[PDB]
Order: structure tokens, then C-alpha cells, then sequence
């Protein structure tokens, strides 16, 4: 018996096999209908009709906002991607911390009533993406398309009172590139556009060791620019704007957020654990998700977090290469174990006790 | 946010404690460990956790990860038992290796009731705890090591 893995992402899937070394299916997580007003596609192929399609994503910032489509991104998952029966398989899934309770009580009920698996778990991503790093304390820093989180974690338990999440991730980023690049004269508006712009920012975008000198490099000359080809040939130029996007993580105040940046959410996370730890949180940072993937992220992580902590604080931001998967990674090891299997929620279990056992068994 | 009517509102507590007690009964490797002054050492294969024999304690694979449970008599008390447990990953262990030896460190405590300190000990950073395990040339790293339990997708 295999069991599969699922991280429900804001913005990708990522669904495969446990005992894989990475998900054998990435694609985004998007229900799209006629623009103009079978029936929808999901995923890849609605990313392929684009041109004729309004896209919607069924989670937003970390929550299935959106059940119906929610369950059309599950049947694509389960039948037509991995081309599983999901009654043969046990099925972890996975979550954001902070999430109202009745997000898993409801993905409990439907992975039961409707894709009959015959057990199932939810754990919370930041320990999954500690487990791929080959850590059971340190503190983690997960930003994907819809949450920035951070959770740190000792001798392998997550310390509640010290999460952190902002609802600040790639889609945001997304959107106010999208918003900036107005300034040149370009307009990207619609669903369609927002995936072209996403495209940009990442292959483009960059967070810069020191914003303000860097917004004087890229007045001084053009060193900076990159050209890009949009999918109907026109070649667009950008600038600043490759470093400006990203900067809102560090000041969410770009977006009229008053919330702390990600350099302040960890220190403070870090501040919310006994002292006698902090040492080891602040010299294990673990950076997953695909908005810890821009270029220079991770010096400009060390260098402000150098600024909040105290003087003599060693610190050490972990990057792995990977860590776009990190996540399902960590899945893949642990629904590889059996008695991490032997916590798992099963049919009998869900039929007798419904939608509460799920905050009796996943931890 | 609001903590109590979230998906964390159970982590911390008591019933978090209690099934990660019991999952940790599944596990074959801890049975009889801990009962005795003296090292245990297993290593990951494929997964498992299995026992490493006593004439090779000390000796590591570079390419593997292993767990040392070290139990001792602690200062409070001559005749009762507590226990440091060590990870050890090699330099050239993969990340299947690894991810397990860190989720069995922590079942292993869990089984142990909690007392056990967890040491990470990534080749070449050894703590002096983890050197002192070993008697004078005992601890001593080998070429190679078993295959990952990872499927590798192409
Ligand atoms: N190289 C990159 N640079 C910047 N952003 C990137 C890069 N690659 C991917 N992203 C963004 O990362 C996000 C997707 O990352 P991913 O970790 O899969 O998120 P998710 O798990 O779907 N969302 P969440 O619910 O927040 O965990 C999108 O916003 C992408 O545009
Ligand atoms: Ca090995
Ligand atoms: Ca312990
Ligand atoms: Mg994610």
C-alpha cells in the first residue's frame, strides 16, 4: 500500500507518491470557466485556454475558500494526474498554521464522504519542510502563494504561542507588480494577465541587499534592466520594479499593510520562545516555499534579522535548493514511516466520530 | 490570530503528548532501549531503524544517518536513568536518511517519556558531548553507506 501525498497549495498542487524524492505532479491550483458568459478545466489545461478562460484560484491566503471548485482541484488531482483510485490510498494533506478549525473539519469530511480514502492526516507544513531539512529544532520560515509563516520548533514540537503568519505571499507580490508596472505604461488587469505577471516576477525579480541604494543604482543607469517577451511577441523592459515587488516582504506597507516585514515577524517569533533556545532558532532559519526563492532573499534575511538581534547573535538562514518542495518532501518521508501511518485518521474512525477526530489525531 | 479556534489550538496539550506515545509503541527498535547505563546505536536503512551491532559502535557510514541513545546516571540520582540522544548524519547521507533519523530522534523521546536532550551531530560538527562517547580511536567515519529508500522521479 502506497500512500499519496498532497500539499494543497494557495497557488500549486504539489501531489505525488510517499517514498518519491519529489512530487510527480506540479500544476496550478485554478478552476477556469468561459470569459465569456465541459463546463470548466483545472490546472494545466486551464492555464492552456487562458486566452479564453476567467481563472480562479478555491484557496486564498492558506484557505478553501471555494469548496465546489476545491473538490474539482482534488478529482483532477486524484484521477486525472496521478490516475489513482484515492480508496486505495491512505492521504496526507497539508496546512498553514493559524487556520480556522473548520478548514480541516471540512477537508476531513470530503477526503471521507466523497474520495472514500481509507485514512488520512493533515499536518502543518512548517514541520514537514523541518523534517526534509534533516532538523527536529529550529525555526521556519514557509512563504508560498497565499501565506508567509513562521513556526519554530523544538525537539520537534511546534511552540503554538511563538507562530507567526502573515497573509502576505506570491499572490500579493504578484499583484503589486502587476499594480507598478502601470508606471511604464503597461497593463495587466485580468486573470490571464496576473499569470503573465507572476511568470515575470519569477524569473526577473530580485530582493536587494540595500533597497535604497538600490533604487539610486537603477536611476544611474540602465545596469539593472532585463527585457521580456509577453506571449503575443511584444518585449516590455523593466527595472526597479524587479526589486520593488519583492521589497514589499520586508515593507508590507508597499501594499497599505501595517504589518511587520518577514525580518520582524521571525525575530519576534524567535522573541516569543524561552531564552535558552533562541540561540538555536536564530542559527537554524529554514527558508521553504516559492516566495523564499528570489535571488538574494536569504543575504537580505541575514543581514536584517543581524540588525534586530542582539550584537554577538550568530545566525544562519538555511536555503535548501529544493525548497519549492520542501514541504511535500517532508510528507514523502514521513507517510513513509509506520508509525507516523499509525496516527492517521481511518474510515471506521471518521464514521463513528466525524469531522472532530481530525483535531484529535493531527498534530 | 485566535489561537483556540484554530487548527494549532491542540498542539502543546496533553492529548499531543498522549498519541505520539502511542504511535511511538509501533516501532519494534525501542523496545528494551534505554534500560541500561551504556550506548545504543541504530542506523536508517530504507526507512527502518536498524540496530547497529556493538563491536561497530563508533564506527559511521559518511553516507548514512544513525541514532545514539546514551543513558547515564544523572547527577540527582545514582541508581535512576536519563539519556541524551544524538543524530549523527554523515556528510554524504541523503535527505530520506536524514528526515528519518530527526523524526525517529524525536519518537525515541517520546517513547523515553521526554527526558531524553536531542543533539544534532552533522559530520564535522560533532559536540563535545558526541566525541566523548566514544573510548580514545573509537569513533571512526566510513566510506560509503547503504541506498536511499527514495524513488528517485526522473
Ligand atoms: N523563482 C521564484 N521567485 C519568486 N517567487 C517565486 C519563484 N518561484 C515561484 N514563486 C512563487 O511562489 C509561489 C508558489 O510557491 P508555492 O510554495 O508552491 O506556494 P503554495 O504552496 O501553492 N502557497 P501557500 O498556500 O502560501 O503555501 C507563487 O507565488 C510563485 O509565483
Ligand atoms: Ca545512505
Ligand atoms: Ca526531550
Ligand atoms: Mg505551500
Amino acid at each position: 500500500t502506497t500512500a499519496l501525498v498532497c500539499d494543497n497549495g494557495s497557488g500549486l498542487v504539489k501531489a505525488g507518491f510517499a517514498g518519491d524524492d519529489a512530487p510527480r505532479a506540479v500544476f496550478p491550483s485554478i478552476v477556469g470557466r468561459p470569459r465569456h458568459q465541459k463546463d470548466s478545466y483545472v490546472g494545466d489545461e486551464a492555464q492552456s485556454k487562458r486566452g479564453i478562460l476567467t481563472l480562479k484560484y478555491p484557496i486564498e491566503h492558506g484557505i478553501i475558500t471555494n469548496w465546489d471548485d476545491m473538490e474539482k482541484i482534488w478529482h483532477h488531482t486524484f484521477y486525472n494526474e496521478l490516475r489513482v483510485a484515492p480508496e486505495e490510498h491512505p492521504t496526507l494533506l497539508t496546512e498553514a498554521p493559524l487556520n480556522p478549525k473548520a478548514n480541516r473539519e471540512k477537508m476531513t469530511q470530503i477526503m471521507f464522504e466523497t474520495f472514500n480514502v481509507p485514512a488520512m492526516y493533515v499536518a502543518i507544513q512548517a514541520v514537514l519542510s523541518l523534517y526534509a531539512s534533516g532538523r527536529t529544532t529550529g525555526i521556519v520560515l514557509d512563504s508560498g502563494d497565499g501565506v508567509t509563516h513562521n513556526v519554530p520548533i523544538y525537539e520537534g514540537y511546534a511552540l503554538p504561542h511563538a507562530i507567526m503568519r502573515l497573509d502576505l505571499a506570491g499572490r500579493d507580490l504578484t499583484d503589486y507588480l502587476m499594480k507598478i508596472l502601470t508606471e511604464r505604461g503597461y497593463s495587466f488587469v485580468t486573470t490571464a494577465e496576473r499569470e503573465i505577471v507572476r511568470d515575470i516576477k519569477e524569473k526577473l525579480c530580485y530582493v536587494a541587499l540595500d533597497f535604497e541604494n538600490e533604487m539610486a543604482t537603477a536611476a544611474s543607469s540602465s545596469s539593472l534592466e532585463k527585457s521580456y517577451e509577453l506571449p503575443d511577441g511584444q518585449v516590455i523592459t523593466i527595472g526597479n520594479e524587479r526589486f520593488r515587488c519583492p521589497e514589499t516582504l520586508f515593507q508590507p506597507s508597499f501594499i497599505g499593510m501595517e504589518s511587520a516585514g518577514i525580518h520582524e515577524t521571525t525575530y519576534n517569533s524567535i522573541m516569543k520562545c524561552d531564552i535558552d533556545i533562541r540561540k538555536d532558532l536564530y542559527a537554524n532559519n529554514v527558508m521553504s516555499g516559492g516566495t523564499t526563492m528570489y535571488p538574494g532573499i536569504a543575504d537580505r534575511m541575514q543581514k536584517e534579522i543581524t540588525a534586530l538581534a542582539p550584537s554577538t547573535m550568530k545566525i544562519k538562514i538555511i536555503a535548501p535548493p529544493e525548497r519549492k518542495y520542501s514541504v511535500w518532501i517532508g510528507g514523502s518521508i514521513l507517510a513513509s514511516l509506520s508509525t507516523f501511518q499509525q496516527m492517521w485518521i481511518t474510515k471506521q474512525e471518521y464514521d463513528e466520530a466525524g469531522p472532530s477526530i481530525v483535531h484529535r489525531k493531527c498534530f | 490570530y485566535n489561537i483556540a479556534d484554530s487548527n494549532i489550538a491542540n498542539l502543546g496539550t496533553e492529548l499531543e503528548k498522549k498519541v505520539k506515545l502511542e504511535a511511538s509503541q509501533h516501532e519494534d527498535a525501542w523496545k528494551g532501549a534505554g534500560k541500561q547505563v551504556g550506548v545504543e546505536i541504530w542506523r536508517i536503512q530504507q526507512f527502518k531503524v536498524v540496530p547497529v551491532p556493538k563491536k561497530h559502535h563508533g564506527s559511521f557510514y559518511t553516507g548514512d544517518s544513525y541514532i545514539v541513545l546514551s543513558t547515564y546516571h544523572p547527577k540527582t540520582n545514582p541508581d535512576k536513568l536519563a539519556y541524551d540522544v544524538h543524530f549523527w548524519l554523515g556528510a554524504f547521507t541523503t535527505q530520506d536518511e536524514a528526515g528519518t533519523a530527526a523524526y525517529k530522534t524525536v519518537e525515541l523521546d517520546d517513547y523515553l517519556g521526554g527526558l531524553p536532550v536531542q543533539y544534532r551531530e552533522v559530520q564535522g560538527y560533532e559536540s563535545e558531548r558526541f566525541l566523548s562517547l566514544f573510548p580514545k580511536g573509537g569513533l571512526r567515519i566510513l566510506d560509503g553507506g547503504v541506498e536511499t529508500g527514495f524513488h528517485h522521479v526522473e
